[PDB]
């Protein structure tokens, strides 16, 4: 009753019984529970009552970004005072890198990307570390790979007013958090320093922060409007979280060395096979990528090298959004009959795409380690799953210990 | 749990642990049959 504050309509009819039935199932420790028949507003009202009753952070997956947006909006109304995050990915809107051999066609990752996507993703991980009253609503792309959250947690930056913090150190720690310097265009995940004035745009923020320095002392802190410069608030201080989710305790040069080692092995493989074109394709793309990394700390498609930034071993499952929750979160799978098959086939479908890229020299084999979880890998990262559907599919009915009805036609 | 252990569940009563894979424990209960449970939340006590 303390974590979340439900401000919405009261359930009528038998809906209180469906809420109680789910709460009973989950408090029993049932691993698989099905809500059957719920539709429209009553669906999210029941979920919300269950989430409030149990007081745990919640992950809610939808078949696609559009339905996730609808769910998030409903949840924002039912919990106006809690963090309702919306988690989506590039792959919800744009075509991935791919190569179809039958037509000798390379499809590049879309370079012109909406910055809102990374902003929402960063708002999500920021909330999941800073508070318990989080409900993340996401497409199935939550279970695609992400970086080490142990480093995301540990690599923060605390600024208080009326204290230094000398200047040249603040710019060092900003670059350590992945913030690029751009004085022309200040967009999220970037900073600007002219004189004793420092403008920091946190990767999760809609409004950058203005830090004014008098010598070492932090003279003034103000949150500023992005387009007009208008001061909107004064800040006593703030905690800055990183600007990428791929953060390693190993050094960048060391990482780039590990990657080049794999590059030359793989070129040796192609060259020994007479596949000159694949080797030179692979060198051009990989070296270009590492050079963008070395100079800017990040590159487009850095997630291809995710194994090297997380210390995972080949074949090991990667970190996902699942690792950014506290230990006791709760999963709902909306449109269970669609969402479960999606979860089941993420790996094989992703693997199919990247294996072609790896076979023909577009990517190193290590890129296969930046992958969605296998369905049993998913089921091992979660404690309890609530399947939500009016037409629950075979997996839900085969494995649920409880199936609670909510038929309001 | 290794399997065979006697446990007691706050609502299902006496049961016997069948399997255990990580946080998932499978317990067979007199009244309710086989249950696939989460260890964090089952509140199992040893019998």
């Amino acid at each position: 009753d303390m974590t979340f504050r439900y401000r919405g309509p009261s359930p009528k009819g038998d809906q209180p019984k469906a809420i109680a039935g789910l709460v009973e199932a989950l408090r029993d420790g049932e691993r698989f529970v099905t809500l059957l028949g719920a539709t429209g507003t009553g669906k999210t009202v029941t979920m919300a009552k269950v989430i409030e009753a149990l007081g745990r952070p919640a992950l809610v997956l939808a078949p696609n970004k559009i339905l996730a947006a609808q769910l998030a909006a409903e949840f924002r109304e039912l919990f106006p005072e809690n963090a309702v995050e919306y988690f989506i990915s590039y792959y919800d809107y744009y075509q991935p890198e791919a190569y179809v051999p039958g037509k000798d066609l390379y499809i590049e990752k879309d370079a012109s990307i909406n910055p809102e996507i990374e902003r929402l993703r960063h708002s999500t991980t920021r909330s999941l570390l800073t508070r318990r009253d989080v409900i993340v609503v996401a497409s199935v792309s939550a279970i695609y790979g992400l970086g080490d959250p142990r480093e995301y947690r540990a690599r923060n930056l605390v600024v208080e007013r009326g204290k230094p913090y000398p200047r040249e150190v603040l710019l060092e720690r900003l670059l350590e958090l992945g913030y690029q310097r751009n004085d022309i265009d200040l967009s999220p995940g970037r900073f600007r320093a002219k004189g004793e004035v420092l403008e920091i745009f946190p990767a999760y923020e809609t409004e950058p922060i203005r830090v004014e320095l008098f010598g070492d002392e932090v003279e003034r802190i103000s949150q500023v409007h992005p387009v007009t410069g208008e001061r909107l608030r004064e800040l006593p201080g703030f905690v800055l979280f990183p600007a990428t989710h791929y953060l390693s305790p190993e050094g960048l040069e060391e990482i780039l060395k590990e990657i080049e080692k794999e590059l030359w092995e793989r070129v040796r493989y192609f060259e020994e096979r007479g596949e000159v074109l694949y080797a030179q394709r692979l060198k051009e793309r990989t070296l270009y990528d590492l050079e963008m990394l070395r100079v800017m700390g990040t590159c487009p498609g850095v997630e291809n090298y995710a194994r090297y930034f997380t210390g995972k071993a080949p074949g090991e499952p990667p970190y996902t959004l699942l690792d950014y929750f506290p230990e006791d979160f709760l999963v709902f799978l909306d449109e269970s009959h669609v969402t479960v098959p999606q979860l089941q086939g993420m790996y094989r479908g992703d693997y199919a795409r990247k294996k072609t890229l790896v076979d023909y020299g577009f990517r190193l084999p290590s890129a296969l380690d930046n992958r969605p979880l296998r369905f049993e890998e998913f089921l091992e990262r979660v404690s309890q799953v609530v399947f939500v559907s009016a037409t629950p599919g075979p997996f839900e009915l085969a494995h649920s210990g409880r199936v609670v009805e909510q038929i309001i036609r | 749990f290794r399997g065979g252990e006697r446990v007691v569940h706050p609502r299902f009563g006496p049961g016997t642990v069948v399997a255990a894979q990580g946080d998932e424990v499978t317990v067979h209960f007199e009244g309710f049959g086989l249950k696939r449970l989460s260890l964090k939340y089952a509140e199992l006590k040893p019998a």
